[PDB]
């Protein structure tokens, strides 16, 4: 029945990808004195169905100067990635308990840059070429802060096994030991994230990033007998983070590129190095090095 | 057996969705190199969580610190000599 | 206790639109559910609040 | 009966097409800033759900609002070409409808009709917010009464 | 009388620089931005339900035009042609004729609704209050020909919109 | 009848604020830093 478990994950995540959009528009709506989708079905419950089947009935126009092969495989990778990093999440018990789950999460999430890079190239337009160039450099700039934060975070965890994160936190949320890193981590997650697909690809990244941040910094207690306790806690924590993720979507003017690079390489990277230096010696400092096994 | 099975079904649903979708109806290169050089430095300091459980931990602390000091020096140099500042 | 009164005042709100069918009617026909005092009736069925 | 099925599939498809438009707005004149006043909280043109900008390719209805001069004449027609089907345009305001206050001017095409075909004619100078939102509702009902799948089966 | 908008200098005492360093290192003015919109989130919306209720208007509202008539039912227009002369977009085209009875009223009255600008000069120009703009604004169409009005359509609207026109002009003839 | 037009009340009107009412809220700069280490030191312990 293991295959059934995959569909018991991919589809609801796909629906979860579908259904937080109404949350977004109504949160973004009610924020600006507005109402959000509330006329199509009760409180816009059927609004996601109101757009999806319309989109699939819309003809997918293709640019004349577009390489079809790349134009159709770039979304293939984009969706394939966006629904793959959901598999090793230590949600109650992960589908895959890869001993190197954190590395697998990073390598495969850093692969998303290919989709946007190919989309700009395959589209073959002046707008698409720069937009791909801007998006990728913004993205490829920000794994170095991503990797260091996660690396330095995991010194006090014990290994890259994502299931071990629960044991590490247990007593207190792990933010209380690395809250300078949490703001370091959370901000970096904002910027790293056919056309019908591209909704799904980046969007699962939005929730999973917050799901990834949820387990990493704000853990829960996984009772061996009853697993529903971790389920509710995990969902509630990743909902609060995502609401915050859209809380800041309509609360700041968007970053400009020169500051976007300046913010990292001159005010985020050097501080990330110091915290990593702080969190590499502190387990040694207090003889609190964790067990890998 | 299990791993590629999960990968296979993941792309397959990605395949069926897109298939029905299109059948039913100097500065930029500069930092990109610096990121490359930085990223390779990242891989060097990745095995640290296991390295924290060695018996020669005294020589680990100096060595592991040495990378971060030296990696920061590359950033510090790159910053000072124009460079890392967004070129035009 | 204000949550009780607020949750309370949503219930005769349901009774205000007749029964359950009436409330489902107004919600699915207008997406507004708040009831108001009757003011008058035209010769069309255009009932007013 | 196949006729009943094609009717139900017709109803299912356009119910989305009458509830999920995306307006590519052409900000030209006082009718254009008046649109953004409709998207303001007082009227909430996003509650039905159509996004205020919607981008070129991510758009269904192109609201032609403002005076349409020959300066913009080829730019809009090339844009209308790039708008994917099903595409509709709602000529807003007297200037875009027939020319309005500049009908006899030397540098304006008399009416947006002469450039592109229009589904809904909302009048006003400028039309009041709901007076165009009603026009959007009129376009909404215009989508309800189409026989796309029905005509195909009939053929 | 002039007021500077940016001449404040930051004091270099330890307290102020601590405020500045605390401001940027751990963001506070940005968090204040979060707090403001959060209060906005827990506030009532100002979004009305159309067409279940619409924004308020005024008795002076100018909208869809409509000729009127006397209590006898006799038309008010006398083809004095004032409205055509003042019509700034020349949307008024009228032709008079010696009507058989002898009252000699207009034969043609075409309002080019897509040329009009709803300026309200037509109603104030008329000396007998014949042409007025009704408070209607939901009279859109799918055809250009529908917008081009004529005497028959204008008379029909006056027969249709009569309660509002009589009442609005009753609340306004002292004002103008 | 006497002249009646849109006129202000005889006391004119109530005062209307116009200056900047930006609120002075928040604890001291050292206070944020002091708790920040306080939670941290609790964290590693
Ligand atoms: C014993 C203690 C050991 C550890 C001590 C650690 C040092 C003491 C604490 C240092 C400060 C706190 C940690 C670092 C924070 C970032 C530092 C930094 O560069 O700041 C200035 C930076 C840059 O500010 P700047 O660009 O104006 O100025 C930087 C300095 N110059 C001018 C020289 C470049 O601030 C930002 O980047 C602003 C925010 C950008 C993102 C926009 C969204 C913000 C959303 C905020 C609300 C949500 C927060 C969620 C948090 C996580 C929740 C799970
Ligand atoms: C329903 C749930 C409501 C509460 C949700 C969580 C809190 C966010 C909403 C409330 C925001 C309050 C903002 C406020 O008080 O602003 C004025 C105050 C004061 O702002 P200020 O800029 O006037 O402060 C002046 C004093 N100096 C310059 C020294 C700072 O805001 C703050 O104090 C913000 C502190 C933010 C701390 C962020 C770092 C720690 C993050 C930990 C993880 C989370
Ligand atoms: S119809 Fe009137 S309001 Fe609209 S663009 Fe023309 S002049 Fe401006
Ligand atoms: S409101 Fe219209 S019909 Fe009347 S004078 Fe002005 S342009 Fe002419
Ligand atoms: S509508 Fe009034 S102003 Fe115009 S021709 Fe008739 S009487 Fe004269």
């Amino acid at each position: 029945m293991f295959m059934i478990n995959i569909l018991s994950l991919i589809i609801p995540i796909l629906l979860a990808v579908a259904f937080l959009t109404l949350v977004e528009r109504k949160v973004l709506g009610y924020m600006q004195l507005r109402k959000g989708p509330n006329v199509v079905g009760p409180y816009g419950l059927l609004q996601p169905i109101a757009d999806a089947l319309k989109l699939v009935t819309k003809e997918p126009l293709r640019p004349g100067t577009s390489s079809i092969s790349m134009f159709i495989i770039a979304p293939i990778l984009g969706l394939s990635l966006a629904l793959t990093m959901w598999v090793p999440l230590p949600m109650p018990y992960p589908l895959i308990n890869m001993n190197l789950g954190v590395l697998f999460m990073l390598a495969m999430s850093s692969l998303a840059v290919y989709s946007i890079l190919w989309s700009g190239w395959a589209s073959n337009s002046k707008y698409a070429l720069i937009g791909a160039l801007r998006a990728v450099a913004q993205t490829i700039s920000y794994e170095v802060t991503l990797a260091i934060i996660l690396l330095s975070v995991l010194l006090m965890n014990g290994s890259y096994t994502l299931s071990t994160l629960i044991t590490t936190q247990e007593h207190i949320w792990m933010i209380f030991t690395s809250w300078p890193l949490a703001m370091m981590w959370f901000i970096s997650t904002l910027a790293e994230t056919p056309f019908a697909m591209f909704f799904m690809a980046e969007y699962a990244n939005i929730i999973m990033m917050n799901a990834f941040t949820a387990i990493l910094f704000l853990g829960a207690s996984h009772d061996p007998h009853t697993p529903e306790l971790y389920t509710i806690n995990f969902v509630l924590k990743t909902l609060a983070l995502t609401i915050t993720f859209l809380w800041i979507r309509a609360s700041y003017p968007r970053f400009r590129y020169d500051q976007l690079m300046h913010l990292l390489w001159k005010s985020f990277l050097p501080l990330t190095l110091a915290l990593c230096m702080w969190h590499i010696s502190l387990p040694i400092m207090t003889a609190s090095i964790p067990p890998q096994s | 057996m299990n791993i590629m099975l999960t990968l296979l079904t993941n792309v397959t649903l990605a395949s069926l969705l897109v298939l029905i979708a299109f059948w039913l109806p100097m500065k930029f290169f500069l930092v990109a190199i610096t990121f490359l050089l930085f990223d390779l430095e990242i891989a060097l300091l990745l095995p640290l969580p296991w390295a924290s459980q060695t018996n020669n931990l005294k020589t680990m602390l100096t060595m592991a610190l040495f990378l971060l000091i030296l990696l920061a020096a590359s950033l510090a140099y790159e910053w000072t000599q124009k460079g890392l500042e967004w070129a035009e | 206790m204000e949550l009780v009164q607020v949750l309370r005042r949503g219930l005769q709100q349901v009774s205000g639109h007749g029964g359950l069918r009436g409330y489902l009617r107004v919600l699915f026909r207008a997406n507004d559910v708040r009831v108001g005092t009757l003011v008058g009736e035209d010769k069309y069925g255009n009932k007013y609040y | 009966r196949g006729e009943y099925v094609v009717a139900k599939l017709d109803d299912l498809v356009n119910w989305a097409r009458r509830s999920s438009l995306w307006p590519m707005t052409f900000g030209l004149a006082c009718c254009a800033v008046e649109m953004m006043h409709m998207a303001a909280p007082r009227y909430d043109m996003d509650r039905f759900g159509v996004v205020f900008r919607a981008s070129p390719r991510q758009s269904d209805v192109m609201i032609v609002a403002g005076t349409l001069t020959n300066k913009m004449a080829p730019a809009l027609r090339k844009v209308y070409d790039q708008m994917p089907e099903p595409r509709y345009v709602v000529s807003m305001g007297s200037c875009a409808n027939g020319g309005g206050y500049y009908h006899y001017s030397y540098s304006v095409v008399r009416g947006c009709d002469r450039i592109v075909p229009v589904d809904i004619y909302v009048p006003g100078c400028p039309p009041t917010a709901e007076a165009l939102l009603y026009g959007i509702l009129q376009l909404q009902r215009k989508i309800k009464r189409e026989k796309r799948l029905r005509i195909w089966y009939r053929r | 009388t002039y007021k500077f908008v940016n001449m404040r200098e930051p004091s270099m005492d330890m307290k102020s620089v601590t405020d500045r360093a605390a401001q940027t290192l751990l963001w506070t003015e940005l968090v204040r931005g979060l707090g403001m919109t959060l209060s906005y989130l827990f506030r009532e919306p100002a979004t009305i339900n159309y067409p279940f209720e619409k924004g308020p208007l005024s008795p002076r509202f100018r909208g869809e035009h409509a000729l009127r008539r006397y209590p006898s039912g006799e038309e008010r227009c006398i083809a004095c042609k004032l409205c055509e002369a003042v019509c700034p977009a020349q949307a008024i085209t009228i032709e008079a004729e010696p009507r058989a009875d002898g009252s000699r009223r207009t034969t043609r009255y075409d309002i080019d609704m897509t040329k009009c600008i709803y300026c309200g000069f037509c109603q104030e120009a008329c000396p007998v209050d014949a042409i007025v703009e009704g408070p209607n604004f939901e009279f859109s169409t799918e055809t250009h020909e529908e917008l081009l009005y004529n005497k028959e359509k204008l008379l029909n609207n006056g027969d249709k919109w009569e309660a509002e026109i009589a009442a609005n002009i009753q609340a306004d003839y002292l004002y103008r | 009848s006497k002249v009646k037009q849109d006129m202000p009340p005889p006391g004119g009107y109530g005062p209307i604020d116009y200056k900047r009412n930006l609120p002075r809220r928040g604890l001291s700069g050292y206070s944020m830093f002091a708790v920040g280490i306080g939670t941290l030191l609790f964290g590693y312990w």
